[PDB]
RNA sequence: AGAACUGGCGCUGCGGGAUGAACCGAACGCCGGGUUAAGGCGCCCGAUGCCGACGCUCAUCAGACCCCAGAAAAGGUGUU
RNA sequence: UAGCCCUGAAAAUGGAUGGCGCUGGAGCGUCGGGCCCAUACCCGGCCGUCGCCGGCGUCGAGAGUGGACGGGAGCGGCGGCCCGGAGCCCCGCGGACGCUACGCCGCGACGAGUAGGAGGGCCGCUGCGGUGAGCCUUGAAGCCUAGGGCGCGGGCCCGG
């Protein structure tokens, strides 16, 4: 019994949404990545140009 | 009273047509309601002094 | 109930089930300090058991939410109520402290009770924790720290041993 | 290890016979390759008399086979017994059934092939009918035996019904106080 | 109670447990999961051929619950690692022994 | 050394130091053999801990590698030229003894052909002259 | 000394209670790794060598952890 | 009034929070985060026992979770100058192991025990009917050995 979870494809061997159930999700983590470092400098260099 | 009663309701739905539970279950834990603090707000009470 | 860790305020509102003989019952309310909402929820039905006819089997809670202070930051000085059990009898009791939040005073109860009375966490029972302003506070202890232009030193200072070197050649000064 | 319960984990049946009969071994050799293998329960029942014992095969006397096979359904079956057949001087006339039996005796097997009959073994019936198609198996009566009419409650309670030993049945053997109503009490 | 402990578990410890820690018996013996056909060949008479089919019946009280239920070998969970608290006394008394109402989410991970 | 044999596998046996009896280093009328205490007082039977450890079947060594000599075969013991030849079909895997009823005339030609058979016999140096 | 309900020693070791029939944990094939239970963590003795938290406490008879191993009434402008 | 402390508080070998010792605690009370280890629990190994089984298909030609067919009629796709039909291989004559069936393999769960009850013994000693074209004065039995091993054990084999 390998372990699910833990290994890859045997998640997908028990579960084939598992995997489109991944990627969809660090897909809203990487691009909210993003929304936090784009909107970050958008108030971290906003009043840099103040002063 | 159960038995017979429902002698008069298997051979009801007999003809009717449904899945109507006459076997009996224990009580299930009771149903998420809404409950109602209409007008006043809920009254404050805490313990008493010992006196004897 | 352990008191383990800090404390904490819960608010407990709750009735009892709704009866052929009375609809509507009026849903009591109180203020119950416990490190998890567990033991909120364990204690709201044994201070209600010793004051109404209502026992847990015979009703349901319908709110048990953290209550939290107003003013984290001010400081605020507390006198509370309790009915501690002693070993001769049980007694009525009148204490003040002076932290930053009620679950910052009720905690400093219990570690009170515990180290003066010998009492332990189960034995007591708080009646109702309030602040009261300055000037109007009766216990001396407390009293002393209403004082601007306060000033005191901090004489013969020690701690951290065995961080250096275990072994030294350096004697230690309190300072 | 949870349960005390551990004295019933041994089940009691017997896995091979035990007798050293290097005939019965090649029929349950031929039996036990056919209890696994055919999709059937004949082969899980004659296979299981297999093994046992000379208690629990008990003589099928030839007139109740002769009586249990005029019964309607029982036209062209082969008789079946894991068990041998004696037969009855009490019966006079006898159809010309077929049998399979191991070991019939040998003034029954004369007076089965007079009218018509066959007897067979249990290597020209598997090739016969490996399924057991359309036989009938049989059996004796196994409590028949003067060993289980000494068996009951016991045999000075009330009822009992379950003949005490006794070395010489007769008069003043067991009968006098117990066993009647004048003397002593009655059981 | 004295002897249990107990609380109501959220989804993914209901998921966790099934997955990493279920086994399946058969007709008596306890055998590692792992492939959707060996719940199929054993329960699909009651509609639940796959293993996350059998998660709904399990979180969701479902119609075979008890099919479900009983299908499970019990958990053989280990030893927690963050320890315990008194084992023997309530969990409302400081112990851990008892209802603890949710809470289980936060000791079921330590089991496993 | 020259024989060698099929697979040897990693040959562990659980235990190496010889189960003794009770009381055995403290009589010379109580011999070294293994006989378990079936007393009511005694510990070793109780099983205390720290005492003569006893034999049960968990030490039983691997069923691949019970009975294998560390050179990597198993033995048999032969007396004459003849039943030698019943294991030319066993010569990677099984080897074979002589006994000590062996005289030395006969012990020679049942080494010479357990060369021609290449069969390893344990002692082709005993007894020679 | 004698009974009632359950458990245990008797038949049973193992971790703990300094040692111990019955107490608290836990019931045993042979072992490698992991984690805990009752327990503990100055030195014997594996582990507080944490910059632990808040108090109480001076004993010219201190106190120190279930059963469990030496105590009460009454009294103290000791002290909280 | 109640917590700690003291008076109340006397027994015989020298003595007992276990000892040492301990007083910004190594004492008492209420608590936090760590940390150490049982034969407990989890994972894995190995052995045994129990349970449910598997192969006489050694059938490189056996394939079975449907097959022969066959005349009465068209579907596509194969041998075109719109007709469409057996290959019993053979360029290789080639293909491991195995089933003491009282044996071999698989999976799974359990493993304490005095009294007492049964199973196995290729444990062992003495004697007989068999049987090893068995063993030996080119040294049998017996005893000894800081010699080499095997079996969990009863015991056994070999060297000197
Ligand atoms: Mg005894
Ligand atoms: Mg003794
Ligand atoms: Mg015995």
């Amino acid at each position: 019994k390998k372990n699910p979870l833990k290994n890859l494809r045997i998640m997908l061997k028990l579960n084939p949404y598992a995997k489109t159930m991944r990627r969809n999700t660090i897909l809203r983590q990487a691009r909210n990545h993003k929304l936090r470092v784009d909107k970050a400098a958008a108030a971290a260099a906003a009043l840099q140009a103040k002063s | 009273k159960r038995v017979k009663e429902n002698d008069q309701k298997k051979k009801e739905a007999k003809e009717k047509g449904t899945w109507v539970q006459l076997k009996r279950q224990p009580a299930p834990p009771r149903e998420a309601h809404f409950v109602r603090t209409n007008g006043k707000e809920p009254e404050l009470l805490e313990p008493i002094p010992y006196e004897f | 109930m352990k008191a383990s860790g800090t404390l904490r305020e819960y608010k407990v509102v709750g009735r009892c089930l709704p009866t052929p003989k009375c609809h509507t019952p009026p849903l009591y309310r109180m203020r119950i300090f416990a490190p998890n909402h567990v033991v909120a929820k364990s204690r709201f039905w044994y201070f209600v058991s010793q004051l109404k006819k209502m026992k847990k089997s015979s009703g349901e809670i319908v709110y048990c939410g953290q209550v939290f202070e107003k003013s984290p930051l001010r400081v605020k000085n507390f006198g509370i109520w309790l009915r501690y059990d002693s070993r001769s009898g049980t007694h009525n009791m009148y204490r003040e402290y002076r932290d930053l939040t009620t679950a910052g005073a009720v905690t400093q109860c219990y570690r009170d009770m515990g180290a003066r009375h010998r009492a332990r966490a189960h034995s007591i029972q708080i009646m109702k924790v309030e602040e009261i302003a300055a000037s109007k506070c009766r216990r001396p202890a407390v009293k002393q720290f209403h004082d601007s232009k306060i000033k005191f030193p901090l004489p013969h200072r020690v701690l951290r041993r065995q961080h250096k070197p275990r072994f030294t050649t350096k004697r230690p000064n309190t300072f | 290890g949870v349960d005390i319960r551990h004295n019933k984990d041994r089940k009691v049946r017997r896995k091979e016979p035990k007798s050293q009969d290097i005939y019965l071994r090649l029929l349950v050799k031929l039996y036990r390759f056919l209890a696994r293998r055919t999709n059937s329960t004949f082969n899980q029942v004659v296979l299981k008399r297999l093994f046992m014992s000379r208690t629990n095969r008990p003589p099928l006397s030839l007139s109740r086979m002769i009586r249990k096979m005029k019964l309607p359904g029982r036209e062209n079956k082969t008789a079946v017994v894991v068990g041998t057949i004696t037969d009855d001087v009490r019966v006079q006339e006898v159809p010309k059934l077929k049998v399979c039996a191991l070991r019939v005796t040998s003034r029954a097997r004369s007076r089965i092939l007079r009218a018509g009959g066959k007897i067979l073994t249990f290597d020209q019936l598997a090739l016969d009918s490996p399924k057991g198609c359309g036989t009938v198996l049989l059996s004796g009566p196994r409590k028949g035996r003067e060993v289980y009419r000494h068996f009951g409650k016991a045999p000075g309670t009330p009822h009992s019904h379950t003949k005490p030993y006794v070395r010489s049945k007769g008069r003043k053997f067991e009968r006098a106080r117990g066993r009647r109503a004048s003397r002593g009490y009655k059981n | 109670e004295p002897y249990i402990a107990w609380g109501y578990p959220n989804l993914k410890s209901v998921n966790e447990l099934i997955y990493k820690r279920g086994y399946g018996k058969i007709n008596k013996k306890r055998i590692a999961l792992t492939d959707n056909a060996l719940i199929a060949r054993s329960l699909g008479k009651y509609g639940i051929i796959c293993m996350e089919d059998l998660i709904h019946e399990i979180y969701t009280v479902g119609k075979r619950f008890k099919e479900a239920n009983n299908f499970l070998w019990p958990f053989k969970l280990s030893s927690p690692r963050g320890g315990m608290k008194k084992k023997t006394t309530h969990f409302v008394e400081g112990g851990d022994a008892g209802n603890r109402e949710d809470q289980i989410n936060r000791l079921i991970r330590r089991m496993n | 050394a020259a024989l060698r044999p099929l697979v040897k596998p990693k040959i562990v046996k659980k235990r190496t130091k010889k189960f003794i009896r009770h009381q055995s280093d403290r009589y010379v009328k109580i011999k070294r053999n293994w006989r378990k205490p079936r007393g009511i007082d005694n510990r070793v039977r109780r099983r205390f801990k720290g005492q003569i450890l006893m034999p049960n079947i968990g030490y039983g060594s691997n069923k691949k590698t019970k009975h294998m000599l560390p050179s990597g075969f198993r033995k048999f013991l032969v007396h004459n030229v003849k039943e030698l030849e019943v294991l030319l079909m066993c010569n990677k895997s099984y080897c074979a003894e002589i006994a000590h009823n062996v005289s030395s005339k006969n012990r020679k030609a049942i080494v010479e052909r357990a060369a021609q058979l290449a069969i390893r016999v344990t002692n082709p140096n005993a007894r020679l002259r």
